[PDB]
């Protein structure tokens, strides 16, 4: 990354204090509600007609564990995201479709929730940091389309 | 919003486009196919090989949208009601991909119409196909 | 189109920002500064130092035409006429910044207002902002 | 700048057939007619109140063929841009104040150019060869942005 030593280990200590399981769930779900496009990736979930329905779904909150524990083993590579990615690249591309456009989406939903549990924690900073990583890892993801 | 100047200057390009809409559309799907790769992400059931049929098949429905459009200059609105809906509940296209077509078709055009893509009637499209684009994304929340 | 959830939501979470709404525009500008470096370009005359009271200033002022318009949700074309006026013939921002101060505003609310900022007042606000954006760009050509 | 040996052979190709003098004109002047807020940077150009009164502005032209002669020269260190276009990033930045967006309208409004004056011959494979130039050289352009 273009990450100062400082602006690795702003993002590395808050990270620690981050509940993967409940902040996955989050992200995901408020991504799912905010821009209701991006459901159409998750048919088979079921139910997402309304925000209780998608904050509320299992499948959803499994999902986003599995989505931020990825994001959370990138952290440790945050000098070669793309070659962490790589193959998780490939498959967004060549099996899932996903447009990258949502792993920005996701970004910015992710800074929102990060925001929004630690409040003062948070600071503008910190954000700035954050908001590099977001955009590094999307990058990342995106970096194998073709 | 379209001035009445826009308005003249979109029936006339358009007006020059004819009977080529359709080749044009198409062409305009092949440019951004090789240009924003990403949006092949909405066709994975497409064969997107040049001179696909799929594709030929496809710019002329985009074609006639825009040629419905340009009929209804003073009621888009209404007049595109229906693929407003179809783009907000089936397809569900980020909107950002709106843009890149657009550039595309721009493209294409100015390829095509090289006495009628003035400065002026240049600025007239853009403006027009950010309108069309604007309508088929306003129910998206 | 904000939906009448919508605006309820809005009126709600903004209704708890209240007198801090002042605080609350400098901290998003200042997130701003930062996150999106590029946004300085348009302040080249700010001190965009920390505490900077040309920041604060600011910062008030935007917050104020917010409220404005939460207040006018039901007109806000015509309450923000002037500024959509400002904008587009004079400060002539470009308008991909809108979206990175909208974004800045979301984190800022969600970090104070912990309880209120739900999924469902998230993307209520941000459909808002969305608006209001629209609203302050749609004169510049 | 993900550049086959045979993107940037088209490249070079096609630009050996273009008029800089020409073009620079055309690319500025339909830049401040199709998005009229850049004209916020060239407030002692005069009269840009109509089209022709911006295509025909010698102001206007003469910047054109600056920044084509600049873009040109970029051309021949498709290897090193960020490297060629340093000192100029930082002027940008520093001193002119330009929101880099600006770079990536110029880009697309210069490959509509390229598509006005080459006709068929602006190839849709073409395109998308100038298409990852024009975004280099915007990318170049805002790298020292700070
Ligand atoms: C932070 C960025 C993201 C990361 C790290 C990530 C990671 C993952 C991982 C690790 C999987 C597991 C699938 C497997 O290994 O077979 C997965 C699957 C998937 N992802 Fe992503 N993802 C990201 C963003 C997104 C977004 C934004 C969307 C759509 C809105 C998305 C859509 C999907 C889908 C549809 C699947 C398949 C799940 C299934 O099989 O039901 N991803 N992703
Ligand atoms: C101004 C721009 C656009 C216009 C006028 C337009 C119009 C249309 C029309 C007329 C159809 C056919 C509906 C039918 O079956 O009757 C369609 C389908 C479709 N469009 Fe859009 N569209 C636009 C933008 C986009 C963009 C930017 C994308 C994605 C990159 C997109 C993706 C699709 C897809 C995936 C389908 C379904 C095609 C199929 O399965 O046969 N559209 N569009
Ligand atoms: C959420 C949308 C926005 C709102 C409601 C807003 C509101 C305002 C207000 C109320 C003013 C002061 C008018 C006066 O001085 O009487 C202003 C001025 C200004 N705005 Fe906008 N603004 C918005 C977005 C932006 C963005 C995104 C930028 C740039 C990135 C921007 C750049 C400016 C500048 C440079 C000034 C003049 C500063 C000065 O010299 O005091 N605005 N805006
Ligand atoms: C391909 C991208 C560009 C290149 C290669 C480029 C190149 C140049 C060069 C070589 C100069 C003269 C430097 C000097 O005065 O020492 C210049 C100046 C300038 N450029 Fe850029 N430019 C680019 C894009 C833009 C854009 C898109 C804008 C605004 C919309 C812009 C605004 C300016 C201004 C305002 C000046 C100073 C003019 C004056 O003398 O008053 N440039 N540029």
């Amino acid at each position: 990354m273009h990450l100062t030593p400082e602006e690795k280990s702003a993002v590395t200590a808050l990270w620690g204090k981050v509940n993967v399981d409940e902040v996955g769930g989050e992200a995901l779900g408020r991504l799912l509600v905010v821009y209701p496009w991006t459901q159409r990736f998750f048919e088979s979930f079921g139910d997402l007609s309304t925000p209780d329905a998608v904050m509320g779904n299992p499948k959803v909150k499994a999902h986003g564990k599995k989505v931020l524990g990825a994001f959370s083993d990138g952290l440790a590579h945050l000098d070669n995201l793309k070659g962490t990615f790589a193959t998780l690249s490939e498959l967004h591309c060549d099996k899932l479709h996903v447009d990258p456009e949502a792993f920005r989406l996701l970004g910015n939903v992710l800074v929102c929730v990060l925001a929004h549990h630690f409040g003062k924690e948070f600071t503008p900073p910190v954000q700035a940091a954050y908001q590099k990583v977001v955009a590094g890892v999307a990058n990342a993801l995106a970096h194998k389309y073709h | 919003v379209l001035s009445p100047a826009d308005k003249t200057n979109v029936k006339a390009a358009w007006g020059k486009v004819g009977a080529h809409a359709g080749e044009y559309g198409a062409e305009a799907l092949e440019r951004m196919f090789l240009s924003f790769p990403t949006t092949k992400t909405y066709f994975p059931h497409f064969d997107l090989s040049h001179g696909s049929a799929q594709v030929k098949g496809h710019g002329k429905k985009v074609a006639d949208a825009l040629t419905n459009a340009v009929a209804h200059v003073d009621d888009m609105p209404n007049a595109l009601s229906a693929l407003s809906d179809l783009h907000a509940h089936k397809l569900r296209v980020d909107p950002v991909n709106f843009k890149l077509l657009s550039h595309c078709l721009l493209v294409t055009l100015a390829a095509h119409l090289p006495a009628e893509f003035t400065p002026a009637v240049h600025a007239s499209l853009d403006k027009f196909l950010a309108s069309v684009s604007t309508v088929l994304t306003s129910k998206y929340r």
